[PDB]
């Protein structure tokens, strides 16, 4: 008889930040220290096992400085002696959109305005543009940072003394982050 | 590589149930588990194979038995019930140093 379990399933965790994963298993199960090892593999070496933990029932990875490309599911692995288990956790990356630059452009001859926001983050965001009559035109690229740069423009006829604002949804964070472009 | 077969598997309930957990190489030093997944979504360890022995983790209607080709492993629930229906999938590990796990495909079974 022997098992893993996870305490903790998923791990949300800001670029930068230090994460530690764990899964624990029972010493009074897996009783022989010699026959104990422990991996965490990725589904698809920046994770350090602390194998200190691993006589007290814990097989615990430090990640100190945490990247973009650390987000992913991971097996957490045990083995004892004969014998072994695993979970599944989740590492879920955040960068958040929280620069976003936004640029005016005159159209001559048009009394149009184009009005653009980009912002750079994880994971992919969409854009929206708050109470508006004309549809915007939002793309990406992915950096070597592995963060995405999402540019989003907008060419209308601004209504004199509005303001008017670029939403970023960042859907697997729940977080919205805006800019407001004042045209004058 | 591994596969467990057949992807989509009916019994009555009582009957018995078989899946084939096929290895493109098994050998002695593997260690063979037999997993479910949770309601959650987690994997949950059903039985395993090592050792040429099959030992369940909290049911004993879950047996793990090697075919005559080596290679292949029945994962056999005795006496079927309604809440054994499922995503069940087979996984692999050697004990040497360093060794990657492997999973077979999920596979589901459902208990009428």
């Amino acid at each position: 008889l022997f098992t893993v379990t996870a305490p903790k399933e998923v791990y949300t965790v800001d670029v930068g930040s230090s994460v530690s994963l764990e899964c624990d298993f029972d010493r009074r199960e897996c009783t022989e220290l010699e026959g104990i090892r422990a991996s965490l593999q990725k589904v698809e070496e920046r994770a350090t096992l602390l194998e200190e933990q691993l006589p007290l029932g814990k097989a615990l990875f430090h990640i100190p400085s945490v990247q973009v490309r650390d987000s992913g599911q991971y097996r957490c692995l045990v083995i004892c002696g004969a014998a072994w288990d695993y979970k599944y956790l989740t590492v879920k990356v955040k960068a958040s959109y929280m620069r976003i630059d936004t640029r005016i452009l005159e159209v001559p001859g048009t009394g149009e305005v184009q009005l653009t926001c980009q912002a750079r983050g994880y994971p992919l965001a969409e854009v929206s543009w708050q109470n508006v009559s004309v549809p915007a035109n939002t793309s990406h690229i992915r950096t070597p940072e592995g963060l995405y740069q999402v540019t989003s423009v907008l060419r209308l006829k601004p209504q004199p003394s509005r303001n008017f604002s670029c939403m970023f949804w960042n859907a697997h964070m729940k977080e919205l982050t805006s800019a407001i472009i004042d045209p004058l | 590589s591994l596969t467990f077969y057949p992807a989509w598997l009916t019994v009555s309930e009582g009957a018995n149930a078989t899946f084939t957990c096929s290895l493109s190489n098994w050998s002695e030093d593997l260690m063979l588990n037999w997993n479910r997944l949770s309601p959650s979504n987690q994997t949950e360890k059903q039985a395993a194979f090592s050792n040429g022995l099959s030992q369940p983790v909290q049911d004993a209607r879950f047996q793990i038995i090697q075919l005559p080709n080596r290679h292949d492993f029945h994962m056999n629930i005795l006496d079927t019930r309604r809440n054994d229906s499922g995503i069940y999938l087979c996984g692999a590990i050697s004990r040497h140093p360093k060794a990657k796990i492997e999973e077979s495909p999920g596979a589901e079974l459902v208990v009428t």
